[PDB]
C-alpha cells in the first residue's frame, strides 16, 4: 500500500494547485500569496519547504533534507504535462497583496486571488484605508482638474474624450487606438503624466521615439520585451519635425505596433507571441508631419487637444493618488462595464485636415459623365481608351486655383505618386472629378 | 529573382548561428495590392508563373453609395 | 490686438497666423544676429521652420521682442 513515500508527497502538493507551467516552457509558483516566476532560481524547492507544514508531520521530517526535496521537485517536473493559459481576466487588476474587481470595486486577497493567474502587479499594497467615497480627496481633485483642463462647454468633447480615454486605459485588454498630446507648454503634460505613473504603478513605461523611426527586426530589442504586459507606453519629447534631416515616424511602424501580436524575438526568450495591453501616449509640442495618408490608418488615431495654459508634493506624496483610482474606477464604471468599446477621434491631425477635403471635395469616375463628355471635350476633359481624363495643366491649374502648389507640393506630388495612373509618359491624371467643374457651387 | 526563388520545392536561405540551406515550401503565397505590379526583369520563366484574380465589388456606406454606384 | 502693427511690419493674419516675409526676417536677423559668426546656424534656423504663406509670402511665425510691444 505505502509505496515510494517521496511520489505520495509529490502527488499530495501537487494536488493543491499551487506550482503551474506555461506555454513559454517556464513554470510559476504561488507563494507569500503572490505568483511568481523564475528560470534561475530554486522556486520549487523554496515552495516545497514553505508548504511542509500544513502536510501531515510524518512527512515534514523528511522534508528538511535537501537531496529529498531535490528528489520530490523532479518528481513534480516529471507528473506536469499540460500547459495554462496566463493573465486571462483583462476586468481585473492585481496588487501587489490582492487583485481588485472593477465591476463589485472590492479586491480579493489570499486564496481568492489565486484564481485569477497574474504574473504582474501595481508594486504597491491596496488599501481600503485611503480609498474612501466621502472625503476632502475628490473635491481636492475637483478643483486641480479645472485648473489643468475645465469643463467648458467648448471644451466638453475634449474633456469627455479625456475621461473615456482614461477609463480604458485601465482595462486589460488589447486597444488599437493610441492618445496624442498636442499643446502649449507647462502646460500640465508632466503633472498628468505623473498622476498617470502614480496611479498604475509599475504598469506605466517610458520609451523613446528611435523605435516609432527604425527597424524593429534588427538587432536585439529589449524595449520590445520591455512593453509586454504593460498598460501604458509614454512616448514623450519628440523631435521638432520641422528640423531638416529629421527621420519621419513611419506609418507602417505604428500600424505594426497597434496589432494585438507584434512579431518579434527577445532576447535569449523564443517567444514569439507578445501581448500588448498597453495604452499608446504620445506628447509632443509640435505638429507632426505624415507622407501617407490612408482610411485604415485614420481609423487608429485619437488626439487630445490641451488648449488651456502643493500639489507637487502631495502627488509625490501620492495624497491625490488614491481618489485619482477611484475617479477612474467611476469613470469605468460609467463607460465601460456596459459596453467594452473604444471609438476614435476623426476630426483632423493638423496634416489630416488636406487629405479630409480633397476626399469630400473630389468625387470618383462616374456614369454621369459620359452624357456630359461633348461638354467636358470643351473644358479639356478627353476620353482615351474610353477613359475620362484631365489634362495635367489643367489639374495643375485646378489645384493652384484654390489651393497653394508651393505649399503642399511634397504632399501634392506623393499623392500623385500614390495614384498615379498613365494616359501618357508626362500626362499623370487622377481618378478624381472636380465637383465643382459640372455642377453649379 | 524573388519569385523565382519562392516557386521551386527547395528554397536556398542561410540562417545566422546555422548551416542549413535548404527549405520545404508548402504554404501558398498570396499577396493584394490596389496597384499594378513593378517588376525589373521581363522574361517567359517570369510571367509563366503568375496568376490573379479580379475583385470587382465595391461596398460602402449610404454617405457615398450614390456617387460611387455607377462606376465602372 | 497688435494685429494692425504686425501689418505695419509684415506680419500678415494669414490663415489666422501671423506670416513675417521672409525677407524681412532675414534683414532683421542680419541686422541683430551677426551673419558672418553663425551665418550657417542662421540658414539652418531660417530652413528649419520654414512656412510659405502662399507663393510670395514665405513666413515663419516668429516677432522679434521689439515687435511684440506695441508700437
Amino acid at each position: 500500500l505505502d509505496g515510494n513515500k517521496l511520489f505520495n508527497i509529490a502527488q499530495r502538493i501537487l494536488d493543491t494547485n499551487s506550482v503551474l507551467l506555461t506555454e513559454r516552457g517556464d513554470h510559476i509558483v504561488w507563494i507569500n500569496n503572490s505568483w511568481k516566476f523564475n528560470s534561475e532560481e530554486p522556486l520549487i524547492t523554496k515552495l516545497i519547504l514553505s508548504i511542509r507544514h500544513q502536510l501531515p508531520k510524518e512527512y515534514s521530517s523528511e522534508l528538511l533534507c535537501p537531496r529529498k526535496r531535490k528528489t520530490v521537485e523532479a518528481n513534480i517536473r516529471d507528473m506536469l504535462v499540460d500547459s495554462v493559459e496566463t493573465d486571462t481576466y483583462p476586468d481585473k487588476l492585481p496588487f501587489k497583496n490582492g487583485v481588485l474587481d472593477l465591476v463589485d470595486g472590492m479586491f480579493y486577497s489570499g486564496d481568492d486571488a489565486k484564481k485569477y493567474t497574474c504574473t504582474v502587479s501595481t508594486g504597491f499594497k491596496f488599501d481600503d484605508t485611503k480609498f474612501v467615497e466621502d472625503s476632502p480627496e475628490m473635491e481636492e481633485l475637483m478643483n486641480i482638474i479645472n485648473d489643468i483642463q475645465p469643463l467648458t462647454d467648448e471644451n466638453k468633447k475634449n474633456r469627455e474624450l479625456y475621461e473615456k480615454t482614461l477609463s480604458s486605459c485601465l482595462c486589460g485588454a488589447t486597444k488599437g487606438c493610441l492618445t496624442f498630446f498636442f499643446g502649449e507648454t507647462a502646460t500640465g503634460k508632466s503633472t498628468t503624466k505623473r498622476l498617470l505613473k502614480s496611479a498604475i504603478g509599475d504598469l506605466f513605461v517610458e520609451t523613446g521615439q528611435t523605435i516609432l523611426t527604425d527597424v524593429l527586426d534588427k538587432g536585439p530589442n529589449p524595449f520590445i520585451a520591455n512593453m509586454h504586459l504593460k498598460r501604458s507606453v509614454f512616448c514623450s519629447e519628440l523631435p521638432d519635425f520641422a528640423c531638416s534631416g529629421s527621420k519621419k515616424i513611419r506609418s507602417d511602424n505604428i500600424k505594426k505596433l497597434t496589432e494585438p501580436c507584434v512579431i518579434g524575438r527577445p532576447c535569449f526568450s523564443n517567444k514569439i507571441n507578445n501581448r500588448n495591453h498597453a495604452t499608446i501616449i504620445i506628447d509632443t509640442n509640435y505638429k507632426p508631419v505624415f507622407d501617407r495618408i490612408d482610411n485604415a490608418l485614420m481609423r487608429r488615431i485619437a488626439v487630445v487637444r490641451f488648449r488651456t495654459h502643493g500639489l507637487d508634493g502631495k502627488i509625490q506624496n501620492n495624497r491625490y493618488r488614491f481618489a485619482f483610482l477611484y475617479l477612474l474606477v467611476k469613470w469605468y464604471k460609467k463607460y465601460h462595464i456596459p459596453i467594452m468599446k473604444l471609438y476614435p477621434t476623426p476630426e483632423e491631425i493638423p496634416d489630416f485636415a488636406f487629405y479630409l477635403k480633397i476626399g469630400t471635395l473630389l468625387v470618383s469616375s462616374s456614369v454621369k459623365h459620359i452624357p456630359l463628355m461633348t461638354d467636358l471635350s470643351k473644358k479639356g476633359y478627353i476620353l482615351y481608351d474610353n477613359v475620362v481624363t484631365l489634362p495635367l495643366t489643367t489639374f495643375q491649374q485646378k489645384i493652384s486655383k484654390y489651393f497653394n502648389s508651393r505649399l503642399f507640393g511634397h504632399d501634392i506630388e506623393s499623392f500623385i505618386n500614390r495614384h498615379k495612373k498613365f494616359a501618357n509618359v508626362s500626362d499623370e491624371y487622377l481618378q478624381y472629378i472636380f465637383i465643382e467643374d459640372i455642377s453649379s457651387p | 529573382d524573388n519569385i523565382k526563388k519562392l516557386t521551386e520545392p527547395c528554397v536556398i536561405g542561410r540562417p545566422c548561428f546555422s548551416n542549413k540551406i535548404n527549405n520545404r515550401n508548402h504554404a501558398t503565397i498570396i499577396i493584394d495590392t490596389n496597384y499594378k505590379p513593378v517588376f525589373d526583369r521581363i522574361d517567359n520563366a517570369l510571367m509563366r508563373r503568375i496568376a490573379v484574380v479580379r475583385f470587382r465589388t465595391h461596398f460602402s456606406q449610404p454617405s457615398g453609395r450614390e456617387a460611387a454606384e455607377n462606376n465602372d
